[PDB]
C-alpha cells in the first residue's frame, strides 16, 4: 500500500443532515446519499423521506423537500436524469425537478416495500423498481406511469444497470438480469446472508456484505473483503482483501479497473481489481460510524455519511468538479 | 390594464391558497404556491418587523405576469423546505391549480 | 383604474392575512379579515366543490372599494364565530390593520 | 294565586347554547343570559367566554364571538349601550358592536377576578367593575379606559344601578352605594351566606339567596322567599313568600311594583310586592335545572337557561316584542 499525500486528499466540506433543527432529526441519520450527474449536486435522504441537495465541495445548501408522506419511512434511493431526480420510497416513486417543482408521482398498489431501482435497456426513459416483495414494476420515466408488473421469486435490496441489471437479493446473492426481458441469466453467491453495498461497471460487479443478519446473539458482521464478478466473461473473480472490513464500494469512474473501498471507521482503499498489491490508502475523520458512501462522476469527489448525521466530502484541495 | 393583469393574477393566487383541501405532487405544488405568496406579501426584516413595499408587490407580480426566468428562493418557516424556482414555473403551477379548481 | 383600485385593496388583504403574529380586539379583527377573505375567494357549493366566479370577486372588491353599507355573513369553519358586518366596517378594519403594519 | 291562560303563556323559542358541536360544550351550560335593549337580541355566554346573540322570540342565530382568552373562564355579565355590548370576564372587560366588530379591550392588572359591573351616575358613559378581589375599577365607556381604581373591603357578586348602585357581596349582604362617590350609604342583610340573584328598580331591591354555601356536608340551599328592600325610603320590606324556593328574580319593567320570581324547576310567580296575595302562577318545561333568568325591556319576553344547555323564551303567542 501507499499513503495519500495531503495535497491530494483533504476534507472539503461537511453538513449535518438532518440537523437538530430538522423535523426528521429524531428519526435518525441519513438513509442514503448520491452524487447527481449534473449541477454539482450531492443528494441526501432522511429516515422520513426528506431530500436535501447541496452544491459543490463545500456542500452549500440548494433545495430541500419531502418526497413522500413521512409515515412511508426512509428515502431509499436516488436516480438522476436530464429532466430531474427520481426518488424511491417503500410505497411510491416520485420525480421532481432539481428546483423542487413536481414532475410526477406514482403510488401503485403493488408498491408495498420497494427498496431499489435501476435503469433498464432504454437509457434513461425507463426504470425497474423492486424490493422486499414478490412483485416488480416497470415505469416509463417520460410518461410517469407503470407500464408493466412482473412477478419475482427473489426479493431485492439493490438494482443497478451497467451491461446487465445487477440485482442484489436480500439473501446475499446477486442475480444478473437481462435488461430487455428481466430474466435471470446467472446467479452469483456473493455473501452469506446480506449485501450492504453493490456497484457495477460494464466489466465488473463489486459487493460488500456478510454471513449473518443481526440477531440478539450476534451483530451483523461485515466480510474482510470485497466480492468481485467479471461481467464481460460472466464468472467470479478473486475477492479483494480488505482487513478493515468492507462496508461500501464504488467503481472508479475514470480508473476503469479500480474500486474504492470503505470501512465503517472511514478508512478508504483505492485498489486496482486486477492486482490488489498496489492500493492507495487514506483516512477520513468521521464523527460516527460510516453508513453511506458515493463517488462523483469525475471521480474527484468522495462523500461519506455517518451515524451522527454528518455528511463529508473529501478529495483534492486542487479545484475539484463533481461532473463534466 | 397592466393593473387589470395584476388583479387577475391576484384573484388566482388568493383563490388557490389556504382552502380546505390526492397524489404527492399536489402537496408540493400547494406548498410552493403558499411560500410564493409569503415571499411576495410577508417579507420581514431582521427582528421580524413587517416590510411593507408596494414596489416589491408590483415587481413580483409583474415578473409572474411575464413568466420571468428569474429564480427565487422560497423557504418554509422551519427552513426544512427550500425551493429555488422561476417565476415562469410558478406561473405555470398557479394557472394549472386554478384551472383544476374549475373542474 | 378601477382595476388599479381593486389591485391595491388586494395587496392590503394579502399582506394582512396569515402572517406570523397584544390586546383582544386584535384577535377579533384578524379573524374577521380572514373570514372576509374566505367569503370572497373560497366559496363552495353544497358538497364543497370550489365555486370559481370572477364576477363575485369583482363585486365583493368593488363593494369594499365603495365602503358599501351592505352587510355580509362571515362564519368560521366550525360555525362558532359568526359576524354580520358591512363592507364599510371591513374596509375600515383592513386599512387600519395595513396602516399598523407600516408602524 | 291564579293560573296562566295558555293564550297568554307559551314556549316561543329554544336554543342549545353551547350545543354539542360548539367548542365550549365540554365546559358546561350557559354562564349568563341577558336581553339586549335593542334589536330584539338575547345574549348568552359560555363557560369559556363565547358570546352568542339570538333574534326574536324564535331565537334565530345572529352573531357569535369569543370575548376573552378561553383560559379566562366564564362570560360573567353583559351590559348594553347604544354603540354596542359590554362583556365582563374575570380578567378583562370587552366592548364590541353587536356585529362583532371590536370597539375596545381592557385587560388591567387589577382585574384578577371580576364578577360584576354596573352603570354609575353618568348614564351609559361610565361603568363600575368589581368582583372577588379588593379593588374596583371605574371605566370610561366612551374612551375605553380605566379612569379610577378604588379599594373595597367587601367583595361583590352583583352590581346594578337604579337610584343607587346596589351591590351584592359574596357574603349575602347588599351594600347600597352612592353612585357619585361609591361610598356605602347603607348595608342590608339579605341572606345568610350568598345571593344567587339581584335586581332593582328605582324604588326596590329584590334578591334570591341562601344561608350557607356548598360543602361536602351540605348542598347550598335556596331560601323560600325573595328578600325585598325599599329604595325610596331606605328600609327593609316584608319578604315575598315563595315556597318553591326562590332562585331568580326580576322586577317587571312595566308593572312597577311587581316582581317575577323563578324556582329551579322553572315555576314562575308574577307577584305584586305590595301585596303578595294576588300573584299569577305559570310553569315552564325546562329539560334541566334552571340556572339563569331574564326579562325583556317590554316585559313581554321571559328567558330561562338550564343546566342541560337549553335557553328558552316564554311569553304570549300574540306578537311579542323584546324592546320599544
Amino acid at each position: 500500500p501507499h499513503m495519500m499525500d495531503s495535497r491530494d486528499w483533504t476534507q472539503l466540506g461537511c453538513v449535518a443532515y438532518p440537523s437538530p433543527i430538522h423535523p426528521d432529526y429524531h428519526a435518525g441519520p441519513a438513509s442514503t446519499i448520491a452524487f447527481d450527474n449534473q449541477d454539482e449536486l450531492l443528494w441526501i435522504g432522511t429516515q422520513k423521506g426528506f431530500a436535501g441537495s447541496f452544491i459543490g465541495r463545500e456542500l452549500k445548501r440548494f433545495t430541500a423537500f419531502r418526497i413522500h408522506p413521512e409515515t412511508d419511512g426512509p428515502l431509499r434511493q436516488f436516480l438522476f436524469v436530464d429532466k430531474g431526480v427520481i426518488f424511491l420510497g417503500s410505497r411510491s416513486v416520485y420525480m421532481a425537478a432539481r428546483s423542487g417543482v413536481p414532475i410526477w408521482s406514482i403510488r401503485h398498489e403493488s408498491m408495498q416495500d420497494l427498496r431499489a431501482m435501476s435503469f433498464t435497456s432504454k437509457g434513461t426513459s425507463e426504470i425497474l423498481v423492486a424490493g422486499w416483495q414478490n412483485k416488480m414494476l416497470v415505469i416509463d420515466v417520460n410518461k410517469g406511469e407503470v407500464v408493466k408488473e412482473l412477478p419475482t421469486q427473489d426479493q431485492y435490496s439493490f438494482l443497478k444497470m451497467s451491461r446487465y441489471i445487477c440485482a442484489a437479493t436480500n439473501k446475499g446473492t446477486v442475480n444478473i438480469l437481462d435488461p430487455i426481458t428481466f430474466t435471470i441469466k446467472k446467479q452469483w453467491q456473493a455473501h452469506g446472508a446480506f449485501i450492504n453495498d453493490l456497484d457495477t461497471s460494464n466489466d465488473f460487479i463489486v459487493t460488500c456484505g456478510g454471513s449473518h443478519r443481526q440477531t440478539h446473539n450476534t451483530p451483523a458482521i461485515l466480510d474482510p473483503y470485497v466480492k468481485v464478478f467479471d461481467l464481460k466473461n460472466m464468472s467470479a473473480m478473486n475477492p479483494v482483501p480488505f482487513a478493515p472490513l468492507a462496508a461500501h464500494v464504488r467503481m472508479h469512474p475514470r480508473m476503469l479497473t479500480t474500486a474504492i473501498v470503505v470501512n465503517q471507521a472511514g478508512q478508504i482503499h483505492v485498489t486496482d481489481l486486477l492486482n490488489p498489491s498496489n492500493s492507495q490508502v487514506c483516512y477520513t475523520q468521521p464523527q460516527g460510524v460510516v453508513l453511506h458512501f458515493d463517488v462523483s462522476r469525475t471521480g474527484e469527489g468522495k462523500a461519506l455519511a455517518d451515524n451522527k448525521h454528518n455528511t463529508y466530502v473529501w478529495g483534492s484541495p486542487n479545484k475539484i468538479q463533481f461532473t463534466e | 390594464l397592466e393593473n387589470g393583469r395584476i388583479a387577475r393574477l391576484m384573484f388566482k393566487l388568493s383563490v388557490v391558497n389556504e382552502r380546505g383541501d390526492h397524489n404527492w405532487s399536489e402537496t408540493g405544488e400547494r406548498l410552493l404556491l403558499k411560500l410564493f405568496r409569503d415571499y411576495v406579501f410577508h417579507q420581514v426584516d431582521a427582528d421580524g418587523k413587517a416590510r411593507l413595499d408596494t414596489n416589491h408587490y408590483l415587481n413580483c407580480l409583474s415578473k409572474l405576469d411575464a413568466s420571468s426566468e428569474e429564480q427565487i428562493l422560497l423557504t418554509s418557516r422551519d427552513n426544512a423546505t427550500v425551493f429555488v424556482v422561476s417565476y415562469r414555473s410558478i406561473r405555470q403551477m398557479l394557472d394549472r391549480a386554478y384551472g383544476e379548481l374549475g373542474k
